[PDB]
RNA sequence: GUUAAGCGACUAAGCGUACACGGUGGAUGCCCUGGCAGUCAGAGGCGAUGAAGGACGUGCUAAUCUGCGAUAAGCGUCGG
RNA sequence: CCCGGCGAGGGGAGUGAAAAAGAACCUGAAACCGUGUACGUACAAGCAGUGGGAGCACGCUUAGGCGUGUGACUGCGUACC
RNA sequence: GUAACGGGGCUAAACCAUGCACCGAAGCUGCGGCAGCGACGCUUAUGCGUUGUUGGGUAGGGGAGCGUUCUGUAAGCCUGCGAAGGUGUGCUGUGAGGCAUGCUGGAGGUAUCAGAAGUGCGAAUGCUGACAUAAGUAACGAUAAAGCGGGUGAAAAGCCCGCUCGCCGGAAGACCAAGGGUUCCUGUCCAACGUUAAUCGGGGCAGGGUGAGUCGACCCCUAAGGCGAGGCCGAAAGGCGU
């Protein structure tokens, strides 16, 4: 099955009114280093709730 | 580097079809 | 003061630039650099290297103080594009576009 | 000897291009679809400029009407009576005083009334 | 001041029209040592003393054109 | 000189009458794709215009009023060869 | 799906007879403008007046025009104080059109009256280039299968080391011939190519690499068959043969 007439850009642009993306809107601050991160992550150097995790 | 070239082939087709019974047929 | 940066024949499409481009039209670079950061997406590496540049360019360049700049305008325009051959069934050939795009970044103190 | 078709055919299509301004779509985008346009708004015109004078007598009866029948009386027994006292005035005229003017439409028609009776 | 009844601006996920500023693309104008049709002259053939046409080589030189042939972008002699 | 991967691409500085003449280089139209500003649009049914017409915005004007853009609501109206 | 008044509704807003009003078309009249054809006058010639009348149109016939590129008038006239071209705005004619001017551009253009045409594009499943739509959709090529630790690096599911796991094993192992022609090995690079990333590659660039009295071609001998001095045939070209 085919297109019978040619769609136009309104209805291209109405289609992708849905496409858009989110933002985290919110990061944490670890207790001690006070480097940012997302929650229930590791930091960038093995940091999670104060304590020191591996940070190979 | 950083210049690019082609080209193009064009043979088409070789038509032959419509194995299936006529539309109206006799 | 205006200042821009731009990267001309990234190799993307346009249509998927424009969406990480709109995340951040009209912030303030600090948090600007920060979205950028958690955004699984190939083109926020891209448009992050460029709102860098242009933060650059305004500090050593023109007056300093990036601690008051904005992003004031960004937008993605569409490059050349190269063609190339892929062979489908029966011998049949068809065309395929590998599309690029221009990023533009302008930040102001103002 | 050979001649160039490069710059008339552009003036011509700017031409009809620019007054296809506000329409809607490949309508003022597209030289084929915008002349097609271009010619239908042109008999439109034509055929308006006909039928805007039949509108406009058919409003100026209607508020005549209405006003006559706020003092007492039909349109056509009134016009009746303008024309037996031999009164010129026309139905442009007349409805404008019916708006604007509250008394001197009342001495018309008492005037009108006098002459049918 | 409180109750009722009536009437009612401010939204834009996106979309339209107009204007301002851009991108893509290569039309238009202006060019020309490239072609086309002639007039007036010239010459109407080259080859067993090895032709037409080629292969491979040849430089301070990787390659490719232009010359040249183990005397190989050249050797002698007479003139400018 | 600066950002970047001792990148690609940029921003300054300098040459030039001109760099919006920077080698993807005279001029650079159209389809097509964007950003910004004014007006309209979420109770409304069809060749998308045409006749009538509030409201809003901007400009001029000595009120008077004009000019430009948009266009609620309403009569008529089934493309071209 | 009401569905045999266009609807709502109607006991007159139905039917018959008589009468007077009004609505209603691009018809007719009023006001302004254009053009054709006559008749009569003036010029007593172009033309100018008085009137009367006409102006829907396919196939088709007749009459007047606009614009484009070249030649003459042209060693003239316009133009770096800004030409052709591009892009806006404002005037003007019944029309095809014309004129003026702001921005861009950076060197050519042509009154007037004549002459010649590769002289005007929306359609031909027309020709060539560029760009859309479906759509950020279908697919990413055998269902033999992968897990973890270390390294290098701007970046590691895919590269390099190590330990496990799975698959083929009269092949998916090892040699050749035909065919290909540097794909072989080392160092460097990641634009394009690899249906994803790539630090990797049969990719880019630069060096290196093939050693024969006995292996094989060449060489001696002939099969099928080819060519063939003389020869026999055949308009020529040629056919068949010792």
């Amino acid at each position: 099955a085919v297109q019978q007439n040619k769609p136009t850009r309104s209805k291209r642009g109405m289609r992708r009114s849905h496409d858009a993306l989110t933002a985290v809107t919110s990061l944490s601050v670890d207790k001690t280093s006070g480097e940012k991160h997302l929650r229930h992550h590791i930091t960038a150097d093995g940091y999670y709730r104060g304590r020191k995790v591996i940070a190979k | 580097v950083a210049v690019t070239v082609y080209e193009a082939w064009r043979q088409l087709g070789y038509k032959g079809s419509w194995w299936w019974p006529r539309i109206r047929g006799p | 003061m205006e200042t821009i940066a731009k990267h001309r024949h990234a190799r993307s499409s346009a249509q998927k630039v424009r969406l990480v481009a709109d995340l951040i039209r009209g912030k303030k670079v600090s948090q600007a650099l920060d979205i950028l950061t958690y955004t699984n997406k190939k083109a926020a590496v891209l448009v992050k290297k460029v709102l860098e540049s242009a933060i650059a360019n305004a500090e050593h360049n023109d007056g300093a103080d990036i601690d008051d700049l904005k992003v004031t305008k960004i937008f993605v325009d569409e490059g050349p594009s190269m063609k190339r051959i892929m062979p489908r069934a029966k011998g049949r050939a068809d065309r395929i576009l590998k599309r690029t795009s221009h990023i533009t970044v302008v930040v102001s103190d103002r | 000897a050979r001649v160039k078709r490069g710059v008339i055919a552009r003036a011509r299509h700017k031409k009809i291009l620019k007054q296809a301004k506000g329409y809607y779509g490949a309508r003022s985008r597209v030289y084929r679809v915008a002349f097609q346009a271009v010619i239908k708004a042109g008999q439109y015109a034509y055929r308006d400029r006909r039928q805007r004078k039949r509108q406009f007598r058919q409003l100026w009866i209607a508020r005549i009407n209405a006003a006559a029948r706020q003092n007492g009386i039909s349109y056509s027994k009134f016009i009746n009576g303008l024309k037996k006292a031999s009164v010129e005035i026309d139905r442009k005229i007349l409805a404008d005083i019916a708006v604007f003017d509250k008394v001197a439409f009342t001495a018309l028609v008492e005037k009108a009334k006098a002459a049918l009776a």
